[PDB]
RNA sequence: GACGACGUUGAUAGGCCGGGUGUGUAAGCGCAGCGAUGCGUUGAGCUAACCGGUACUAAUGAACCGUGAGGCUUAACCUU
RNA sequence: GUAACGGGGCUAAACCAUGCACCGAAGCUGCGGCAGCGACGCUUAUGCGUUGUUGGGUAGGGGAGCGUUCUGUAAGCCUGCGAAGGUGUGCUGUGAGGCAUGCUGGAGGUAUCAGAAGUGCGAAUGCUGACAUAAGUAACGAUAAAGCGGGUGAAAAGCCCGCUCGCCGGAAGACCAAGGGUUCCUGUCCAACGUUAAUCGGGGCAGGGUGAGUCGACCCCUAAGGCGAGGCCGAAAGGCGU
RNA sequence: AGGACCGAACCGACUAAUGUUGAAAAAUUAGCGGAUGACUUGUGGCUGGGGGUGAAAGGCCAAUCAAACCGGGAGAUAGCU
RNA sequence: CCCGGCGAGGGGAGUGAAAAAGAACCUGAAACCGUGUACGUACAAGCAGUGGGAGCACGCUUAGGCGUGUGACUGCGUACC
RNA sequence: GGUUAAGCGACUAAGCGUACACGGUGGAUGCCCUGGCAGUCAGAGGCGAUGAAGGACGUGCUAAUCUGCGAUAAGCGUCGG
């Protein structure tokens, strides 16, 4: 239920050697606007495969 | 030339915001923006607005070049914890660390 | 569940006030004690 | 997490068409009856995860990781 | 779980007898060094020439010392050409320790010989403060339920507006007492507080707001009961009571 | 008529599960008992610690009861840790 | 002056002997948490050290075969009160 | 030089460890004293119905608190300095 000793700085980074992080591989480019965003998502203005899609 | 920017006494813990940290120690200033804003935790909106400033203060004050810039330190300290109490069952009473942090970011043109 | 302190002014005066402190000898020990130790606030009155 | 399928040179999922299954004669109209109801149109209407099909919708062009002939010694072979 | 040589393995690497070698301890010897007790040269105001011998150690006894704060020596000595303290290095002593010096630090420190002690901490489920661990784990407080659009805003699942949905409805509605005491309204702010965000709030700041001959209190009257002039009683305090 | 019957409010607390660092230092949910009476409840009052009160269990007397709490005697004493 | 939400918090400039004295402010120790560099570590079993000891890195060195850090492998070794 | 085979064999660090350097957290240490402790020599040893001790509310160009004062309200008169 409760541990018997103390556990060490050692085991405890080994255990958050998991814990780290992804970063995107890459972002994609759209054609008309050459915006920067998530693949197969929208950009920030509005734009997606370059057919102004929902831009309100 | 080398460049400093901080965050002291923010609301977080060091162990999340590290996490972000780790993303973009050593990148290029332009690649570690794309991560920030592409990563879904807050710690990243922290770091982002303190690398936006050493990025600032590098043009104004060192007048360097944003295209030449590299992110090549970065680290968080333990900042001071705020001690509250959180009521338990059966009177009982536990202590609440709300702790923070002490972001730093260097870039250089090195 | 009902708790111990169900509070009420008149009975609180009336058991801890001023002058129910100062009509009895040892009441009036009870505000001496209190003056030589520098309370600010000697009874439940106000 | 993983594993498997597919990503327009495409049936991966949804939708759609058809069918099947299940429920059991919809609604509307008309007829009979004072009326509740019943009869006819009608095994009708509806029908999830199923079957067989269909690019209508979404699966984007790219980008990223991973390289550039792969150590030394010895023996037998090319030059049994 | 082999599990009745420690194991591998051994027909000698087993047993008996004989003998010669070797390994083997902080034992013995050798080399160097320290200390104690003895005798010796009356040596010397005592260290040796030497000399032999001893030196595991709890309770406990004896002996000799280190360092810390304070007093005198000291209106002296060191010190802004950098004190204490802090952090490193090097040297040194049998040890507690000591000397010097770089960086930090920016004003006190103190020889020697004596004197006095709040004089030395790892432990007492010791005391106080700080910081870890479990762990970014459990949990975020009734399973009445949310969805979308627009607006504001640095940012909206939670705020405002609107259309729907759902829940209470002898209450989860409305008016009061008790109690609390500005939580009420408006504007403004989001650090902290809100178990999340927050532009929102019973949060922060400022301002505003409570109007009575008829409501209530005060007031007149008393109940239980309390106080109680005199008085009765009681060491005192004080008790009972007209 | 009734210390009558069924049954909400109201007062209670027989069973079970949950919870047991709880939502809660005794509760929640589903059932349960009484429910014109020896009933229940608001406000105020009286009884004070070897004493009170008690349809009596050593029960209750401010989350404390085989002798309450606060302060004092007090650095009680401890042949024991 | 600049980034930032007419923010928080910082970077410059300036004051000052000193801002690593900036109001979370003299000195700023330890536990605890981090960034960087060197070495070691993914076929090896246990109070984690000790004795021996390769290699690597670095500083010397009038090559002088020394010093510092690391510690593959190996003998012995079950904390304190 | 080439092929095949056999044998041997470094460069990996997700993370961890030791050392060093630079920091954070924290507030020890040293330095400091308008505060306390214990005394000596002098004083005074009582205040109060001429309303005390101690308090409430008020009082400013004043929003709060402290100090002082009391509707003559951080003060009035007079005698001196």
């Amino acid at each position: 239920a409760v541990q018997q000793n103390k556990p060490t700085r050692s085991k405890r980074g080994m255990r958050r050697s998991h814990d780290a992080l992804t970063a995107v591989t890459s972002l994609s480019v759209d054609k008309t606007s050459g915006e920067k965003h998530l693949r197969h998502h929208i950009t920030a203005d509005g734009y997606y495969r370059g057919r102004k899609v929902i831009a309100k | 030339m080398e460049t400093i920017a901080k965050h002291r006494h923010a609301r977080s813990s060091a162990q999340k915001v590290r996490l972000v940290a780790d993303l973009i120690r050593g990148k290029k200033v332009s690649q570690a923006l794309d991560i920030l804003t592409y990563t879904n935790k807050k710690a990243a909106v922290l770091v982002k607005k303190v690398l936006e400033s050493a990025i600032a203060n590098a043009e104004h004050n060192d007048g360097a070049d944003i295209d030449d810039l590299k992110v090549t330190k970065i680290f968080v300290d333990e900042g001071p914890s705020m001690k509250r109490i959180m009521p338990r069952a059966k009177g009982r009473a536990d202590r609440i660390l709300k702790r923070t942090s002490h972001i730093t970011v260097v870039v250089s043109d090195r | 569940m009902k708790r111990t302190f169900q509070p009420s002014v008149l009975k609180r005066n009336r058991s801890h006030g001023f002058r129910a402190r100062m009509a009895t000898k040892n009441g009036r020990q009870v505000l001496a004690r209190r003056r030589a130790k520098g309370r600010a606030r000697l009874t439940v009155s106000k």
